[PDB]
RNA sequence: GCGAAGAACCUUACCUGGUCUUGACAUCCACGGAAGUUUUCAGAGAUGAGAAUGUGCCUUCGGGAACCGUGAGACAGGUGC
RNA sequence: GGUCCGGCCGGGAACUCAAAGGAGACUGCCAGUGAUAAACUGGAGGAAGGUGGGGAUGACGUCAAGUCAUCAUGGCCCUUACGACCAGGGCUACACACGUGCUACAAUGGCGCAUACAAAGAGAAGCGACCUCGCGAGAGCAAGCGGACCUCAUAAAGUGCGUCGUAGUCCGGAUUGGAGUCUGCAACUCGACUCCAUGAAGUCGGAAUCGCUAGUAAUCGUGGAUCAGAAUGCCACGGUGA
């Protein structure tokens, strides 16, 4: 119950249980078990350590927690350093993709202060 | 509705039938995957800017042909939704009548 | 072998032009497979009825396309030219197939 | 502005269509457009001919305009030349050739287009609209219409407020679908603006 | 969309009962036919007692 | 009670919105609990007219007042609304 | 309505058991226009009502139902300023439907894992005179029997049957 | 994230760059073609993209290559 | 010999051929249980064969098409009663009483204009 | 979730700039030219400059047409109130 | 009869169906009530019984309601500009307020596998099989069809099996990053979709408020118009079904 830095659930099935890693979801999580020879419905208590070490270097291929967080921070901070339109929206907290801003915009905005 | 706009529509019909469907080979034949993907293809997507911009079929608005009204058109009739009621109740569009089921 | 399909807007006019061709193909030759009806196309057109606002006031319409088959089984040369020079009742459109 | 058009509500039941051509969906729009332009053109040109209604048919890449008028002598003119004078300009703006006909009405006091053109022209030359609007009702009822209703609308004598009047006499059942009602509407462009005239003429039940 | 409820017979009753209770000591707003006036007045006199039993 | 000003051909200035709002608030406090109020200002070449729609627990109630200077029309509309409110209020007291 | 003693239609009986009361009960918790899974909830609940009760299923449901069917029901009326509730007797068509609505609501509460387990336990306590719908039954009888002093004019339940 | 094959430029921007690069680093290039990409032989230039009422100059930097010219010239001004 | 009844219900039409035979019911070259006989309301095809007797008396060859599950089911329920035409008004006089011969002509309504799904109106609300 | 049965350009009517004036659209007068077609330069394009190609319908023949340019206005135009 | 048991093939015109013509439902019959009246209540027969269900149909008028931006038109105003052409932008801005909707907050469910059943419609610079390549949006080749034939086009909810065990969870799918596809000269402002990742609010909504009486409400999918591309809207159609 320690891969990629954390991986601590138990009593869960394996392909759902790997998805607490920041960088994996239900497709890459099936790619890990299908690429590491593990059936998808086993539990983390039911894995033996001679499988779990073969899953640690397996998930060491795709980018995980820290490298992905400083990577996405490099992307957003890069755009804000260029000062393009997208990064100009990132510097101000408004929708980047071109959503409606007259009415909703409220996930990127936050709560409503007035 | 603004004779300027009405003549602008038939200008775009004229150039849209003049250039393309004769020089649609610049994209439908050249801009394809083949053994010709060198700078002939870049010469093609380079070339379509030389053509008049008002020659593409997607600058058409497909207006009514009694009023030129831009909104509320019917491709079957060629008339806007006002004039087709005006001619439908008159008895012009053949076979057309009020529907109820 | 001749497949005569004809479509019109009025049922009481296409059933007139059909009797104007069964008496042809039975007047000369024989072996016609009946005035076969086909399903009616029902193009429906809903339009706004005011020149402005009042969206909910509409006007629903339809045209009717009635179709009939003929199916001459064995053609005679009086029959294939009997189809010619007889194409009246404008409102009915006819197609022959071989 | 709340009634159904009483010619259009009964188009399969009583009245015939003004166009009896089949066109498939590729040529229906243009086949209706030139159909419009010969009606605008003949309506503009034969304005003195007292035209009732023109019926356009398209047999086999040709056209037939049956011209319903009251005075066919002004239509055919001297010797029948003006028919061909119309037929050349019809064939120029339609699919060549053209077989135009005349189907005159011998009772023009019962046609709703000619009553409305009568009241229209008399309001254009500034007659009293009670005299014209009432004289149309008289001339239909002493000639054999089962009902009539004339309505004029607008300035009607240079008033600053528009109003309508209507002078029905007899039965005009607008809801009975088998009831034969010739409705038509014409417009009189007076120097105070537009005066709209619409006339219902009820004739029979089948 | 269906047919009338208790075809004025014992509706004529409860009209005379409501009109009996809410004053109207006229007994002069009934129907005029006999089979409905009889029990408009029937509900009226059944409503006088129900006025004595309360305020 | 929030109040919603709109104007057809009448440019709603900030001094105009302050006064109308004050008058409406005063009326709301005096007669009944009011949920929402829509105000419409129209000018038709002579007549400065005003419409108001109050949404109150019983329901909608509306009034309209024509005036000379817009302010007069607003005052008339507010008095009319107050009168309507008195009727609605004890119309649903009616003990 | 003002008019219309309406032309009434009947219902289809239940397939697995000879009952129309049970089919009405399926139509009560038939949420969202979907009859089949409501039938699976009802059958799955009467099975464990049989195993958790011993006796048969139709009598299990009916004995579990007659401890929540009511007799008197309040009707709120206002005269002048007061707005007191007046006890009307429930008519025996409305009676069992008004029971089953309370069973089904009290099963939509109470939350266990599954709906058949919730409704099975709720019918079990309805046999035990213990659960929620018997508390609502006794609330209705306490307030109608508490407001029992009103038997009057004409706006409710004319002479007899 | 569009236009599968080849970047987009106009001939009046491509020929205007290939004219004004071999002719030395010069005056800022007024451009109206906002919709065109930024090629790596445009690095080091002051091009003035038209935003609707200005021609705002932006120095082309190395990171700006995959973008378009209108991306670095805002149109609407807020506060 | 062989007897026929048509039957249709809610945009769904059956063809029922009844014969004096076993107690087997075939629907669209399938059996009843493997067509819908554990699905929603399988009782309504054996139901008109309950007020009359059917046990090993008459086999049924049914081809229903169009509509959905209960539309085909009520279609077959009407088709069987129509196919009890050689078994006369001794049976159909006692088969009027429990229904089974009304077509039950309730079709889905058309969507009216302005309304969202033929009765639902788009909520003019004060809140 | 109204005109709008579908605003990237067009639509588009609004804004900033770049241009035209009997005009983008219609008629009347005169003078030239077949119309049309391939290509270059400049410019954001409109536009302006060109480079070649092209020539029947009736003999009245500077034409009768269709079409294109310049000129004078009568006007045209206006989604302006 | 034949069968690669596929209406597949000879064949058949019964049945579904197509859609032209007819029949049928009118208080027609019976019993009671009623002024012997109109009518009402109940019954029979019948597919339907009391204007069968639904639609179309909107009286005289009101609101000097809406539209001079569909059009037409009286008057007024501009006519080297309020007219005309082009590029770029804006119509998509956002401290906020209101209206109409979609998706949820889950176990009557989510996910995975297998599998059953519709009606209506559209299609020629258009709809686009099959077969290869791609995880996929899609790409290449390319038949067929101006269509009861060909294509869009696998209906979905449902059903059987397995798992999840009541948690912000295997709920929810917002936002954002990367990589693409298609359309169109051209997806930056500002398109749709796909893939990987990210995983917000939300645990059923105070005061106030709306629709709905039966194939209705409520849910589930499908199609059309407008359209190069762009429906959570509109207009239609069926499924389940109180």
């Amino acid at each position: 119950a320690r891969i990629a830095g954390i991986n601590i659930p138990d009593h869960k099935h394996a392909v759902i249980a790997l998805t607490s890693i920041y960088g994996v979801g239900k497709t890459r999580s099936k790619a890990i078990l299908a690429a590491a020879g593990i059936a998808e419905d086993v539990k983390i208590s039911e894995l033996s350590e001679g499988q779990i070490d073969t899953l640690r270097d397996e998930v060491a291929k795709f980018v995980v927690e820290g490298d992905l967080r400083r990577e996405i921070s490099m992307s957003i901070k890069r755009l804000m350093d260029l000062g393009c339109y997208r990064g100009l929206r990132h510097r101000r907290g408004l929708p980047v993709r071109g959503q409606r801003t007259k009415t909703n915009a409220r996930t990127r905005k936050g709560p409503r202060k007035p | 509705a603004k004779q300027s706009m009405k003549a602008r529509e038939v200008k775009r019909v004229a150039l849209a039938d003049k250039y393309f469907a004769k020089r649609a080979e610049l994209k439908a034949i050249i801009s394809d995957v083949n053994a010709a993907s060198d700078e002939d293809r870049w010469n093609a997507v380079l070339k379509l800017q030389t053509l008049p911009r008002d020659s593409s079929p997607s600058r058409q608005r497909n207006r009514c042909r009694q009023t030129g009204r831009p909104h509320g058109f019917l491709r079957k009739f060629g008339l806007s939704r006002i004039k087709v009621r005006e001619a439908a109740m008159r008895g012009e569009i053949p076979g057309l009548k009020k529907a109820s089921w | 072998r001749i497949r005569i399909r004809l479509k019109a807007f009025d049922h009481r006019l296409i059933d007139q032009a059909t009797a104007e061709i069964v008496e042809t193909a039975k007047r000369t030759g024989a072996q016609v497979r009946g005035p076969i009806p086909l399903p009616t196309r029902k193009e429906r057109f809903t339009v706004l009825i005011s020149p402005h606002v009042n969206k909910d006031a509409r006007d629903q319409y339809e045209i009717r396309t009635h179709l009939r088959l003929v199916d001459i089984v064995e053609p005679t040369e009086k029959t294939v030219d009997a189809l010619m020079r007889l194409d009246l009742a404008a409102g009915v459109d006819v197609q022959i197939s071989l | 502005g709340q009634k159904v058009h009483p010619n259009g509500i009964r188009l399969g039941i009583v009245k015939p269509w003004n166009s009896t051509w089949f066109a498939n969906t590729k040529e229906f729009a243009d086949n209706l457009d030139s159909d419009f332009k010969v009606r605008q053109y003949l309506t503009k040109e034969l304005a003195k001919a007292s035209v009732s209604r023109i019926v356009i048919e398209r047999p086999a890449k040709s056209i037939r305009v049956t011209i319903h008028t009251a005075r066919p002598g002004i239509v055919i003119g001297k010797k029948g030349e003006d028919v061909e004078k119309l037929r050349k300009v019809v064939a120029d703006i339609a699919g060549v050739p053209a077989q135009i006909n005349i189907a005159e009405v011998r009772k023009p006091e019962l046609d709703a287009k000619l009553v409305a053109d009568s009241i229209t022209s008399q309001l254009e030359r500034r007659v009293m609209f009670r005299r014209a609007m009432k004289r149309a009702v008289q001339n239909a009822m002493r000639l054999g219409a089962k009902g009539i209703k004339v309505e004029v609308s607008g300035r009607l004598g240079g008033a600053e407020i528009a109003r309508t009047e209507w002078y029905r006499e007899g039965r005009v059942p607008l809801h009975t679908l088998r009831a034969d009602i010739d409705y038509n509407t014409s417009e009189a462009h007076t120097t105070y603006g537009v005066i709209g005239v619409k006339v219902w003429i009820f004739k029979g039940e089948i | 969309m269906k047919r009338q409820k208790r075809d004025r017979l014992e509706r004529a009753h409860q009209r005379g009962y409501q009109a009996g209770i809410a004053g109207r000591s006229k007994e002069m707003c009934p129907y005029q036919t006999l089979n409905q006036r009889s029990q408009w007045l029937g509900g009226w006199r059944e409503a006088m007692a129900d006025r004595v039993v309360m305020a | 009670m929030q109040l919603n000003i709109t104007g057809n051909n009448v440019e709603i200035t900030e001094a105009l919105r302050e006064f109308v709002t004050a008058k409406f608030a005063k009326l709301e406090q005096y007669f009944d609990r009011i949920n929402q109020v829509y105000v419409v200002l129209k000018v038709e070449k002579v007549t400065h007219t005003s419409d108001a729609t109050l949404h109150v627990d019983g329901g909608e109630l509306h009034a309209s007042a024509e005036g000379q200077d817009m302010y007069a029309a607003i005052d008339g509309l507010i008095d009319k609304l107050a009168r309507q409110l008195t009727k609605h209020k004890d119309k649903l007291k009616q003990h | 309505p003002r008019r219309r003693v309406i032309g009434q239609r009947k219902i289809l009986p239940d397939p697995k058991f000879g009952s129309e009361l049970l089919a009405k009960f399926v139509n009560i918790l038939m949420v969202d226009g979907k009859k089949s899974t409501a039938e699976s909830i009802v059958y799955s609940a009467l099975e464990t009502l049989a195993q958790r009760s011993g006796k048969s299923e139709l009598e299990a449901f009916e004995v579990a139902l007659e401890n929540v069917r009511p007799t008197v029901e309040v009707k709120s009326r206002r005269v002048g300023g007061s707005t007191y509730q007046v006890p009307v007797e429930v008519r025996p068509v409305r009676r069992n439907a008004l029971a089953m609505r309370w069973i089904v609501e009290a099963a939509r509460k109470r939350g266990d894992k599954s709906m058949a387990l919730r409704l099975a336990n709720e019918l079990s306590d309805a046999a035990e005179n213990k659960g929620t719908a018997v508390k609502k039954r006794e609330d209705v009888h306490r307030m109608a029997e508490a407001n029992k002093a009103f038997a009057h004019y004409a706006w409710l339940s004319l002479r007899s049957a | 994230r569009s236009l599968k094959k080849g970047p987009f430029i106009d001939l009046h921007l491509l020929k205007k760059v290939e004219k004004a690069v071999e002719s030395g680093d010069k005056k800022p290039l007024r451009t109206w073609s906002r919709r065109s990409t930024i090629f790596p032989n445009m690095i080091g230039l002051t091009i003035a993209v038209h935003n609707g009422r200005q021609h705002v100059p932006v120095f082309v930097t190395d990171e700006m290559v995959g973008h378009k010219l209108g991306e670095f010239a805002p149109t609407r001004t807020y506060r | 010999n062989q007897y026929y009844g048509t039957g249709r219900r809610k945009s769904s039409a059956a063809r029922v051929f009844i014969k004096p035979g076993n107690g087997k019911i075939v629907i669209n070259q399938r059996s009843l249980e493997q067509y819908f006989g554990r699905e929603t309301a399988r009782m309504v095809v054996r139901q008109p064969l309950e007020l009359v007797d059917m046990v090993e008396k008459l086999d049924l060859y049914i081809t229903v098409k169009g509509g959905g599950i209960s539309g085909q089911a009520g279609a077959i329920r009407h088709g069987i009663t129509r196919a009890l035409m050689e078994y006369d008004e001794s049976l159909r006089s006692e088969l009027r009483k429990a229904g089974f011969v009304t077509r039950d002509a309730r079709q889905v309504e058309r969507k009216k204009v302005g309304l969202r799904k033929a009765r639902r109106r788009p909520q003019f609300s004060k809140r």
